[PDB]
């Protein structure tokens, strides 16, 4: 057992077509597996930020994507328009609002499309807050 | 070893020896019926 | 009805009287040490005296089996008939034979509880909600049958919290709520 | 073994196996083999 | 009797743990990094020259943090926590920066 | 002893007991009703007459354990198990 | 832009019709109208023919085949069609019944109770039509799961899917409810088109590139589509197509359902885990360089990884100077999100632009934060984010410090780094994942950094030196000594030393006194890690987490320097000098071996003659097991005798200094090595014989040697033989599979533990809440931080204390949880908010605060913080019970500002400690599974042999209770102080056989009968504790009832003083020899009473508590029922009963149920960890917080969510969800983490905005 047959690092290389996501093999520049035991870990130390950027997509990989509110479905951009192909069909005009999630999320919702269920989104549209002035308060003791 | 407080002693469970870490993968009717 | 689970009832034909005169009082096996009792068995209708110590103040109760109710009031009557029933049925007055296989209120198992009044419902309902408008939290759930329930009844005062002092190792004594769901 | 169970070979016991070696392996394997040419010629000679 | 309990509730909503200061920082440093404006008072070019954790500190200390976080159905700038306990975590927190050379 | 049964509802027996045992588990080897004797014995006492018939309760077996105990002072044994001696082990096994 | 709800729905078909792609040929010139068309998306290297864009921008369109009059089930719901079936008449297609068809009742304003009973009633009716329209028989129709269509069991005859689909429809409204109809039936099937779905879920398998298997699927579809066949061929290729499993039974096709298919779902792969760029990993080493807070990096990693700059007005000139010197590696440009590989001379300057948001990446740098670990990561402390530092060699580097607290060693062990840059991620790796703010466990509270091996003899040498002048202490102190005062001194011990090491004048009982060490020794419960008597515990109190771990960095110091500088060995000398010692333990061996054998065989040689009766054979192995015992004790006194000598005449060995330190070495490894090995046991038990009686073949058949069954006589020094080493090495094996066995086990149960308490947290106001359930009013007990709270003796009221009266009082009030365990165990310990015992100093009696004064702090400070942190609901008696015990004055007499001092730190706890969002239920699941994961994994528990009925110890039990299995047997015990009412249930129950009494059956035959003779001895049935005519019943029931006697009589002689024989005459059945031989091979077994069961019923004795100075003698017996039903004629009066979970449920309540739970599953552990009470109390409330039990494997109360079940592996929620059209918030961690939102724990539990009022108040 010789230390040099064992080391490996990654900066950045290949993925996975089917989900996006760094490949597999020391051999071939693989990455490093983020387990669900190390996620409750991080969960347990109270960082809810770290462990929301480590399971998301890269920041570099962004881009802008669709969803009709109506359906679901991601909508399509034809001659640089946005628009859903199912809910035109029908002569409606739902809402495209823009969405931020993992390649792999889309997959599992389009592959739980085919067997026939539908996934339905809502948003939040909270009304509007105002800050105002608070009174002071000490909570010491009277010593 | 001495006692002082052995009321609230606090009992030590680590095992000695670990798995090392894993390397990369890399008719006759000549049989029982088995039952 | 037999020979033993009529000295088993007679004990909590107490609590029942302790809640009769004072309907706020916390109920355990202490409160057995206030009274005495009296047993007169038959097949028919047993006859069950209570005895509170200082007021030398009685209390009968008439026990009859499920099948056969044969109850006309008496001197110093508790009111109502006690039942024994072959299975757990909704009533503070009836209670199954499951109850009765084993001297309960002795147990190490039996509960200390008692009734909130009004001015200790408020403050739990005030300390429930979150303070976000009027979002509130809810207390843990306990069933309409339980003997905890027919123990604390009153015709004119429902019951709605339970409040518990639990046994606890560390600090000795623990303040739980209860809240009770109807049965159907 | 019905009334003293404890007393008869189990079944786990070394008493009651016996171990192959390299050559058995191959004469094994010949048998097999031999048995299924055998039975493919018959099978097409009847149905030629 | 409940307003009695909601004063009581309402003077609880003061205190100041590790988890809400972090956040507060936090929000604050990646604004910054990402390019927003200094609130600090003396803004020149000379306030470019420093670390941007010690601009952080300052904005918090002279009642300038743009950071509003809401707790119980109220919301509460980094000034209306109580104040010793602001004074409390900050220490500790500097101290651990300065064993990082952060600050 | 009152009546406890078994039912169908793990033990290890010495097998030559366990046969009986497990015969006796199921329901279908007993008679619906009890089976009285018919072969006449114990000719030297009345008493049998009396518990054989109407005593049914804790005066049968009062009955029962006072003929035990006549038969027991007729042959001129303690009748008292209690009263027994059991042999001491522990002359053998105080070693060390 | 936040989503914030999830419904789930069936498509329409008008849906499914909405698409102008329609798919008609299995092959084409260029697959135009294949299952493989451009237009449903993009491909290797071609546009979507429909949006025109690359495989990275495209997500693809929805396609439709053509069926034609051919309606279609949807496999997954195939179930549900049967379910309406048997509510409706096939032939007529009415409901089963009639009351529903009234309108004199309405639906509308009824619900629950009605509905429920009338489905019951409807479903109940089962019979011949009732209505005269069909007057038909009702069918009952299933899938053949062989043939693809719905046949009748009465008839083997296929139903077509039209006359379903037209029965089913047909149903009104108004009934859905009755029928739990959601949508529309008309949705569980396809009728004009069939979807097909995009190309982005099937691209081409890669390794010529093969074909994807679902486009094969979908392929073999549309082949039976055109060609205008039967529904059989369609069905089973959409089945296939979908869920294979639902007719045949291979589990390798891959389909719709692979997603799905068990634990390898596509979630819990990749949604709550995944494969990252900046990581690495290798094995480990020690460093002396490194503080437990930093991490070493090798070369090779620091020269790949590379680090986050982002471009604003402070860093641009810094970006652009790194840009001229060559060392930036990339540039991100975010407002094209365009990143580029900047060259080192083979790139653009002019690429570059720099503007405020862009970034660069460069090689990682020093005293950055890093997140690393070692696996497999048991709870908190094995991920951990520390500051890096540039080493050598090409391992990672870590310190000793930190080894025990990621069960690490340095003999082949590995551990992995990740790099998060993200602000936010920075700031918080910065501060909550310090090391440094880690100290202190969370459960009971030690510090988790401390020394290891050699070091703990450090320390306690250091402790003893004596006379050292000024140069050889400065020697020691080595750079911390530049401080050190030599007030007048020129000579100085290990205890000035030790002194100038703790700078501090502090007094806790026992060990300290005014910042002096006041115990004998330093031992490794000192400066070890989980010790409860650390120095760095005690700092920590007193001030902070920064002193404890600087107290640990500069201790270790010290002590390694005093290994450099007197060192440290033991040598064989030190462990065997000469013979003398061994060959005496030797000869005392071989001779009372040889003893205890010679009385044996006088024992079984008596019993072979006629001179006493024999022993049961359980207990001759009792009496042997004694006698080897107490051998084995008289070697362990032997061992310790030599010890104590050796340690007088030779004071300096190396081995007792190891002994005396503390570590790894005492009187049984000693024992081991030079005394005797002892006996070996399986299961609690010696090996088994085998074939003739015997083990092996060294011994003669039916050998009674007990050297020959595993006790073993020989040490390691003189070497054991081979059969000796043959029961070692069974021991051994057996040990080392059992670990494999409780390594696969332990970790799904963690799991599903973790899973079930992860989203239970403390809320804003210091309460335990779940969802929208209220679990507990404060947090701790006290609403301080778990750490921080800290375990204190309880002090028994005395009528010599000076508060005596409200002191009685306050104990009256909480005494009732103190005497636990059915009532044979008295509480040592209480729980003080937070460790006061460092800050009281005694004072003179003259200068001490006043009595009343002092009494008056007290109940006022209690009173204030009871009503205003506790907002008067719980009760804190215990917190005043412990101020006025161990500050009471006739104990200790205390300054004013003493008592000011206490108080402030009080108030400060109760301020700054604990803060909402706080994970405390996930802590608790991961303190409880490492816990007993690790006491599986080193054998811990030893199973032993008891004669009654007793719980068991160990992950076994644990996994029982938290089952919940219900019809089962459970260990019901019964006390009392009354012994009759004990004994008529264990005559009564407890089981005997006449083949337990050894008999002496005979049997012959005379004219006309069979007399059979059962001669037995008194002494068996006095030792089973019954009396000759219990024997007599037993028999004589036995026969009465038979069914292959005939004619039977009984009759009884005394044969002698001690024999009594049982004759009965008998006359059998026909067939009679058949009959004979049946009854008597099953009499021996078949005479018996009781209840079954492999347990006796023996009663005991012990003392219990009525308070802490009454006492009562108690007998106990225990006993495992179904339920409690039989001893409901047994007068059990003012007997106490303690039954299993089930029964107590059922008789006393939900709240009984929880405590029987929260005690059970803390005894499970063992003895010594009464801290680990907090953490089960929690558990058991969960699983209590319904009105009923609830176990650990289901969702049946908890309102949990579709992705929280199917993230736990339900595999059929979301199919469920979207049958009954539910609709959901996203509150879950499960939840947050599929659609990339931040969980609400810790930082993320607040909501947070920007105030911009001042920034648009400026004006340039
Ligand atoms: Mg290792
Ligand atoms: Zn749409
Ligand atoms: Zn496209
Ligand atoms: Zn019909």
């Amino acid at each position: 057992h010789l230390t040099q047959d064992k080391a490996t690092v990654r900066c950045r290389g290949k993925k996975t077509k089917l989900i996006r996501q760094a490949n597999e093999g020391r051999k071939r520049g693989g990455g490093i597996k983020f387990g669900e035991m190390e996620r409750d870990c991080l969960i347990a130390h109270g960082a809810a930020n770290t462990i929301t950027e480590v399971l998301k997509d890269s920041e570099e990989d962004y881009q802008d994507v669709y969803v009709c509110e109506n359906c679901g479905d991601i909508a399509a951009q034809i001659k640089g328009i946005n628009t859903c192909l199912r809910c035109s069909k029908l002569n409606l005009s739902p809402l495209l609002t823009k969405i931020d999630t993992t390649h792999v999320s889309k997959v599992f919702l389009t592959q739980m499309n085919a067997r026939g269920v539908k996934v339905k989104l809502d948003f939040e549209r909270r009304p509007p807050s105002f800050y105002k002035p608070l009174d002071k308060v000490d909570l010491k003791p009277s010593f | 070893t001495q006692s002082i407080h052995e009321n609230k002693e606090i009992t030590e469970i680590l095992p000695d020896n670990n798995p090392s870490p894993p390397e990369s993968p890399e008719d006759r009717n000549d049989e029982p019926p088995e039952d | 009805m037999n020979q033993y689970n009529v000295k088993y009832l007679a004990k909590i034909l107490c609590l029942k009287t302790e809640i009769a005169r004072d309907p706020y009082a916390v109920i355990n096996r202490n409160v057995l040490l206030r009274y005495t009792t009296d047993i007169e068995y038959n097949d028919l209708v047993t006859l069950i005296t209570v005895r509170h110590k200082i007021d030398s103040m009685k209390t009968v109760f008439q026990v009859f089996n499920e099948s056969s109710i044969n109850y006309t009031p008496v001197d110093d009557d508790y009111g109502e008939p006690i039942i024994i029933t072959s299975y757990l049925q909704k009533g503070h007055n009836k209670f199954p034979v499951n109850f009765l296989y084993i001297d309960v209120v002795i147990s190490d198992l039996f509960p200390s509880f008692v009734r909130l009044d009004t001015t200790e419902t408020n403050i739990v309902n005030s300390v429930l909600q979150t303070g976000d408008g009027k979002k509130t939290l809810r207390l843990p759930k306990m069933l309409e049958t339980e003997i905890v329930v027919k123990i604390l009844y009153r015709p004119n005062i429902p019951l709605k919290i339970v409040r518990f002092f639990r046994n606890n190792m560390v600090t000795g004594v623990e303040i739980a709520d209860r809240s009770v769901i109807s049965v159907a | 073994c019905i009334f003293h169970t404890s007393r008869y070979p189990d079944r786990d016991s070394m008493v009651c196996h016996r171990i192959l070696t390299y050559g058995k392996y191959f004469e094994t394997l010949a048998h097999d083999e031999l048995e299924n040419y055998i039975g493919n010629i018959r099978n097409d000679i009847m149905n030629n | 009797i409940g307003n009695h309990i909601s004063a009581l509730k309402r003077r609880y909503t003061r205190r100041i743990s590790l988890f809400e200061i972090a956040g507060i920082i936090a929000e604050s440093y990646n604004l910054l990094q990402r390019g927003r404006l200094p609130l600090v008072s003396e803004f020149s070019d000379e306030t470019m020259k420093q670390n941007m954790l010690h601009v952080i500190i300052q904005e918090i200390e002279e009642g300038s943090c743009p950071i509003v976080i809401e707790k119980n159905g109220e919301l509460l700038s980094v000034n209306d926590f109580d104040k010793d306990g602001l004074k409390f975590h900050l220490d500790y927190i500097i101290k651990i920066w300065k064993l990082q050379k952060r600050y | 002893i009152k009546n406890i049964g078994n039912t169908k509802s793990e033990t290890k027996f010495e097998s030559k007991n366990n046969i009986g045992i497990e015969y006796s588990k199921d329901s279908r080897n007993k008679l619906s009703y009890r089976n009285k004797p018919s072969i006449a014995t114990n000719l030297e006492y009345k008493t049998l007459c009396d518990m054989i018939k109407g005593t049914s309760g804790t005066e049968k077996e009062f009955l029962r354990y006072l003929l035990f105990g006549i038969k027991c002072i007729k042959k001129g044994v303690e009748y008292n198990i209690d009263k027994i001696k059991d042999v001491s082990y522990n002359d053998y096994f105080n070693v060390l | 832009a936040v989503i914030s709800k999830v419904t789930y729905s069936l498509y329409d078909q008008k849906e499914i019709n909405a698409t102008d792609i329609i798919i008609s040929h299995v092959k084409n010139d260029d697959d135009i109208g294949t299952v493989k068309d451009g237009r449903l998306g993009a491909m290797d290297g071609a546009l979507c023919k429909t949006c025109g864009k690359t495989e990275l921008e495209c997500f693809g369109h929805w396609g439709k085949v053509s069926i034609y009059k051919t309606h279609i089930v949807k496999p997954e719901f195939i179930s549900e069609i049967i379910r309406l079936l048997n509510h409706i008449c096939i032939h007529c297609g009415l409901l089963r019944s009639r009351e529903p068809y009234s309108d004199d009742i309405n639906l509308k304003e009824l619900s629950g109770h009605a509905l429920r009973r009338l489905k019951d009633k409807i479903l109940s009716k089962k019979k011949s039509c009732w209505n005269s329209e069909c007057m038909q028989p009702y069918q009952k129709i299933t899938f053949s799961k062989k043939k693809v269509c719905f046949v009748n069991k009465l008839d083997d005859i296929n139903v077509p899917n039209s006359l379903i689909y037209q029965k089913l429809i047909s149903i009104h409204e108004k009934f859905w409810p009755l029928l739990e109809i959601h949508q529309y039936p008309a949705n569980l099937f396809y009728t004009d088109y069939f979807p097909i779905p995009p190309l982005i879920i099937r691209p081409a398998i890669s390794f010529p590139k093969e074909t994807n298997e679902l486009t094969y699927l979908l392929g073999m579809i549309v082949k039976n589509c055109n060609l205008n066949a039967d529904e059989q061929v369609i069905q089973k290729a959409v089945i296939e197509y979908d869920d294979i499993k639902i007719i045949s039974n291979n589990t390798t096709s891959i389909n719709l359902s692979y997603i799905t298919s068990g634990k390898n779902n596509m979630i819990r792969s990749y949604i709550v885990a995944r494969r990252k760029d900046q990581t690495a990993r290798s094995v480990i080493g020690p460093s002396t360089s490194i503080t437990v807070n930093e991490v070493g990096m090798p070369a090779y990693i620091r020269n790949t990884l590379t680090e986050k700059i982002f471009v604003n007005a402070f860093t641009v000139d810094k970006v652009k100077q790194l840009l001229a010197s060559n060392q930036v590696k990339f540039y991100f440009n975010k407002r094209l999100n365009q990143l580029t590989r900047i060259r080192q001379g083979k790139f653009i300057k002019n690429k570059i632009h720099l503007l405020p948001g862009d970034w660069v990446e460069v090689a990682v740098q020093e005293y950055t934060s890093i997140i690393f670990g070692r696996q497999p990561s048991l709870h908190r402390y094995n991920v951990i984010a520390s500051s890096i530092r540039a080493t050598e060699g090409d391992t990672i580097k870590i310190s000793p410090g930190i080894a025990n607290s990621q069960n690490a060693d340095f003999d082949g062990d590995e551990e992995w780094m990740i790099l998060e840059q993200n602000p936010k991620a920075v700031i918080e790796q910065s501060i909550l994942m310090y090391p440094t703010t880690l100290l202190k466990h969370d459960i009971h509270g030690a510090p988790v950094y401390g020394s290891i091996q050699d070091e703990i003899v450090a320390a306690y040498s250091l402790f003893r030196i004596q006379d050292l002048c000024l140069d050889e202490v400065l020697n020691i102190l080595g750079k911390y000594g530049r401080e050190f005062d030599p007030k007048g001194k020129c000579k100085f011990s290990g205890k000035d030393i030790y002194t100038y090491l703790i700078g501090e004048k502090i007094n806790y009982p026992g060990l300290l006194k005014d910042g002096e060490i006041i115990a004998n020794d330093v031992d490794s419960n000192f400066v070890v890690a989980m010790r409860h008597l650390s120095l760095a515990g005690l700092l920590s109190d007193h001030k902070s987490n920064v002193e404890g771990i600087n107290f640990i960095i500069k201790s270790s110091y010290v002590f390694k320097r005093y290994l450099s500088i007197y060192g440290f060995g033991v040598t064989f000398k030190d462990l065997r000098p000469n013979s003398t010692f061994t060959n005496k333990l030797e000869a005392i061996n071989v001779e009372k071996i040889e003893l205890i054998k010679e009385a044996y065989a006088k024992y079984l040689n008596d019993v072979r003659d006629g001179k006493i009766v024999p022993l049961s054979k359980a207990l001759e192995a009792d009496y042997v097991e004694s006698m080897l015992s107490n051998l084995t004790n008289l070697n362990i006194r032997e061992i310790e005798e030599h010890m104590r000598q050796t340690l007088i005449d030779d004071p300096d060995n190396n081995l007792l200094k190891m002994a005396k330190a503390g570590y790894k070495v005492n009187p049984t490894e000693l024992m081991y090595i030079l005394g005797t090995y002892g006996q070996q046991r399986i299961d609690g038990e010696p090996a088994e014989t085998r074939v003739l009686g015997r083990v092996l073949p060294y011994y003669l058949p039916d050998s009674k040697d007990p050297e020959g069954r595993g006790y073993i006589l020989n040490s390691l020094t003189k070497g054991l033989t081979g059969s000796q080493y043959y029961f070692s090495m069974l021991v051994a094996r057996s040990q080392s599979t059992d670990i494999v066995c409780e390594t696969s086990r332990t970790g799904t149960l963690a799991r599903k533990i973790i899973k079930k308490m992860e989203d239970m947290v403390v809320d804003g106001y210091g309460q335990v809440v779940i969802g929208n359930t209220l679990i507990k009013y404060a947090a701790n007990y006290t609403k301080i931080l778990g750490s921080v709270c800290k375990p204190v003796d309880l002090i028994y009221p005395d009528e010599s204390m000076t508060w005596y009266l409200e002191i009685s009082a306050l104990w009256n009030k909480i005494k009732q949880g103190f005497v636990y365990s059915q009532k044979q165990k008295l509480a040592k310990k209480t729980l003080a908010p937070f460790n006061f015992l460092v800050f009281v100093k005694p004072t003179t009696e003259d200068n001490a605060i006043k009595v009343k004064d002092l009494y008056d702090m007290i109940h006022n400070v209690i009173d204030d913080v009871r009503e205003k942190y506790f907002f008067t609901v719980s009760n804190i008696d215990f917190m005043e019970y412990i101020f006025l015990t161990h500050l009471n004055p006739s104990r200790i007499r205390i300054t004013k500002e003493t008592a000011i001092t206490i108080f402030e730190k009080f108030y400060e706890k109760l301020n700054y400690t604990l803060g909402g969002g706080t994970p405390i239920g996930i802590i608790s699941a991961q303190v409880l599974s490492e816990k007993f994961t690790q006491q599986a994994l080193s054998s811990f528990h030893t199973t032993e042999k008891s004669g009654a009925v007793k719980q068991k110890l160990g992950f076994n039990e644990f996994n029982n209770l938290t089952n919940l299995s219900k019809n089962k047997t459970e260990i019901i015990t019964l006390v009392s102080d009354d012994i009759s009412k004990l004994q008529s249930v264990k005559i009564n129950f407890e089981f005997v056989c006449l083949g337990e009494l050894n008999p002496n059956i005979t049997l012959r035959k005379e004219t006309d009968k069979y007399v059979v003779d059962i001669i037995v001895n008194r002494l068996y049935i006095k030792r089973a504790e019954i009396t000759e005519l219990v024997v007599e019943y037993m028999i004589e029931r036995f026969i009465s009832f038979s069914v292959i006697v005939k004619e039977w009589g009984m009759e009884t002689f005394i044969e002698d003083e001690d024999n009594i024989r049982f004759t009965v005459y008998l006359n059998f059945v026909e067939p009679e020899e058949l009959n004979l031989s049946k009854f008597m091979m099953v009499l021996p077994g078949a005479a018996n009473k009781g209840k079954i069961s492999k347990f006796k019923i023996p009663i005991s004795d012990y003392t219990g508590y009525d308070d802490f100075n009454q006492t009562k003698k108690l007998n106990k017996m225990t006993v495992e029922l179904m339920n409690l039903k039989e001893l409901g004629s047994f007068d059990l009066e003012n007997v106490n009963v303690y039954p299993g979970v089930w029964n107590t449920y059922d008789i006393f309540g939900i709240e009984a149920a929880r405590e029987y739970l929260c005690e059970a599953m803390l005894n499970t552990y063992g003895e010594g960890f009464d801290y680990l009470y907090q953490p089960c109390d929690l558990l058991a409330s969960l699983l209590c917080a319904s009105y009923e039990p609830e176990s650990v494997n289901k969702f049946k109360f908890g309102a949990a969510s579709t992705l929280k079940r199917a993230t736990f592996g339900d595999n059929k929620a979301l199919l469920n969800a979207a049958l009954h059209k539910k609709s959901e918030p996203i509150n879950d961690n499960s939840s947050c983490h599929f659609f990339s939102k931040v969980p609400n724990i810790g930082t993320g539990y607040y909501k947070y905005f920007i105030d911009l009022g001042l920034l648009m108040r400026m004006e340039r």
